[PDB]
């Protein structure tokens, strides 16, 4: 119970290894205002980092971010932020710890990020976060970005139905599988000569060169 | 058998056998032991023809690297199952910094005594 007299025991009789001894040892009877802050003086910051993180202190825990700022204190306290309505923090960190798919469903649904969306896949190309901009290009149309979205998200009669029509259907045609073929350019061409844009299937049909 | 950490993957104790009476399958794992299968049959009873209802086909294989464990208190399943754990996986804090830093009054039978295979001996020399 002399956790005052056993912690100035605990720095007159140690250089490391009693602070972190007692310290983890005032852990046995829950005194944090004196072991955390023998923690740093035992080298402890870990620990100190862990606690101020866990019990929402993350302003106690951001002098600790500079020694770790991983995804295990940064994206939680996104978490939190995105429990108590700072959903920004949420998705960028969710860019920082890689959940892409949940930053593209943030931009679409809580964010309201067209355009970060459809850039940031444009150069992820992502499945999932292409899938919420499958949604959007479902709710927007952006260009052969839309077209992209709509195709490695599995949203496939979508941009096959603007193919049919609109002219992203070379684009289309392109980012299901590929069309650079005459093979390719007659079964997508015979598509629109049975759904419309006969005049571009018969042109990308002479592109086959026979 | 293998102590899992949760944070490193899968880290390995060691191979203990099966084979405890024609045995191939290990259907479980008690305190002191691993419950293993065995063969299914019936015992015939014993100095005559018929035949005992069998005890159980579940052959209880002793854990080896688990010494003074199972003859042993309860005391030691904790601090050595701890060990071991410190021992497949690698750490300090369950066998001797969890059980000093406490505040914990009394005078346990097995502190922890295996620890040796982690290279300490005090805790199986003060407590024993």
């Amino acid at each position: 119970g002399d956790l005052r007299q056993g912690r100035q025991l605990a720095m007159q009789l140690n250089s490391q290894t009693l602070f972190k001894e007692c310290a983890l040892i005032l852990e046995g009877l829950q005194q944090l205002t004196e072991a955390a802050e023998m923690y740093e003086r035992a080298g402890q910051f870990e620990r100190a980092a862990s606690i101020y993180i866990q019990t929402k202190n993350f302003a106690a825990a951001a002098p600790l971010m500079a020694r770790i700022s991983s995804s295990k204190l940064q994206l939680q306290f996104a978490k939190a932020k995105e429990a108590e309505g700072r959903w920004q923090e949420a998705a960028a960190a969710y860019e920082a710890a890689g959940d892409m798919d949940a930053v593209v469903r943030l931009c679409l649904e809580r964010l309201s990020q067209p355009q970060r969306a459809y850039a940031i896949v444009r150069k992820t190309q992502s499945v999932e976060a292409a899938n919420q901009l499958s949604r959007f290009c479902l709710q927007s149309q952006d260009f052969g970005g839309a077209v992209e979205f709509l195709l490695m998200a599995g949203q496939m009669d979508q941009a096959f139905d603007i193919a049919m029509g609109h002219n992203e259907m070379d684009t289309f045609a392109r980012i299901v599988a590929a069309s650079a073929k005459p093979v390719d350019y007659q079964r997508i061409a015979q598509y629109y000569e049975s759904r419309g844009e006969y005049d571009k299937a018969a042109d990308m049909w002479s592109k086959c060169d026979q | 058998i293998i102590f899992v950490d949760p944070d490193k993957g899968i880290l390995l104790q060691e191979y203990q056998p099966i084979h405890t009476g024609g045995a191939t399958a290990c259907i479980g794992s008690c305190a002191p032991h691993l419950l293993t299968n065995k063969k299914s049959m019936v015992q015939p009873a014993p100095g005559s023809g018929a035949f005992q209802p069998f005890t159980s086909n579940v052959s209880k294989a002793i854990m080896t690297s688990f010494q003074g464990m199972q003859d042993s208190d309860d005391k030691t399943r904790r601090a050595l199952l701890d060990f071991s754990f410190n021992l497949a996986t690698g750490n300090m804090d369950e066998a001797f910094r969890s059980v000093k830093a406490i505040k914990n009054p009394a005078v346990w039978e097995n502190m922890a005594h295996m620890c040796i295979r982690n290279k300490r001996l005090d805790v199986a020399e003060h407590c024993l």
